[PDB]
């Protein structure tokens, strides 16, 4: 299927079947038609393309796509070269550089290097309308998110999820905690980033986990 | 709609850059006081003062606006209920 990693199809056919996601397709279709949505069509699914379904090794959860022209390219918090890092990903950027020795902002806010060694990165609705915030909430969605991130809980073992936020730790919440290792903070956002997200260390920490299976490290610094 | 919202409270043409929900809760503390819903929280860089300027406003469909902050290099807040 069109935009969609095989190692990903695979394992979740079962979901594209479904009334709810048939339903949300043409909801999609239905406002592409009379409005721009965002990311493009080809990029909704891009976090399936980045690496296949087995080699995911960390999990981080997103809302839902930016709105603005070219921001979002279908993997959470990253933005298109060259878009300026919002403000939560500068705050990101920033406590990666006490968390990690040898981190260097990398001039630009693209994350795909994250995701081709495995790092998760999963806005929980995919889509929106352009200028509209949340606009495609609860439209099927989060229903298949949901999906992604338990068959993950079920079939996998080790993942290290990093649920940044409310929304995200209560997406999180049914993550099966015997096989899989959960830590929590409040959002980057500059509302909340001084209040816990600054000082989480929540990348060298992730690779600290990841060392206990004999899992190699993320290398935070390849962006 | 939210720019025009932030121009008229602060004098500042800026753009938004993302809209981040954010639980009562998670936002009572930093204000001091409570919304009775969610909050999308609206931020916009302003380059010239080196300013992260927040409008907080209710979930869509209504986005009514909530709260204003604008926050400095080091995190303090100046907070304006709207």
């Amino acid at each position: 299927m069109e935009f969609f990693g095989e190692t990903w199809r695979r394992e979740l056919a079962a979901e594209f079947e479904k009334p709810y996601f048939k339903q949300l397709m043409s909801f999609v279709a239905d406002e592409r038609s009379r409005h721009t949505v965002y990311p493009p069509a080809d990029q909704v699914y891009s976090w399936t393309e980045m690496c296949d379904i087995q080699d995911v090794k960390v999990v981080i959860l997103g809302q839902d796509p930016y709105h603005g022209p070219n921001q979002a390219h279908g993997l959470c918090f990253s933005v298109q070269k060259p878009v300026p890092p919002p403000p939560s990903l500068v705050n990101i950027y920033k406590e990666l550089c006490t968390d990690i020795d040898g981190f260097k902002h990398p001039g630009h806010g693209d994350l795909s290097g994250w995701a081709k060694q495995g790092v998760l990165l999963l806005n929980a609705v995919l889509t929106v309308r352009a200028h509209q915030a949340n606009s495609h909430k609860d439209r099927g969605w989060e229903t298949f998110t949901d999906a992604v991130i338990k068959w993950l809980s079920v079939n996998r073992e080790g993942v290290v999820f990093l649920l940044w936020g409310s929304y995200a730790h209560k997406k999180g919440a049914t993550i099966d905690r015997k096989r899989h290792h959960v830590l929590q903070a409040v959002h980057p956002s500059p509302l909340s980033a001084h209040r816990g997200f600054l000082g989480c260390k929540h990348f060298s920490k992730a690779n600290g986990l990841l060392k206990l299976s004999g899992t190699e490290p993320i290398n935070w610094r390849a962006l | 709609n939210l720019s025009d919202i932030i121009e008229k409270e602060t004098g500042k043409q800026l753009v938004i850059q993302e809209s981040i929900l954010m639980l009562p809760e998670e936002v009572e503390e930093v204000i001091g006081n409570k919304p009775e819903s969610d909050i999308l929280v609206h931020t916009a860089y302003d380059e010239s003062t080196d300013e992260n300027v927040m409008l907080l406003t209710s979930d869509a469909p209504e986005y009514k606006p909530w709260a204003l902050v604008i926050q400095d290099s080091n995190g303090e807040n100046k907070i304006k209920m709207l």
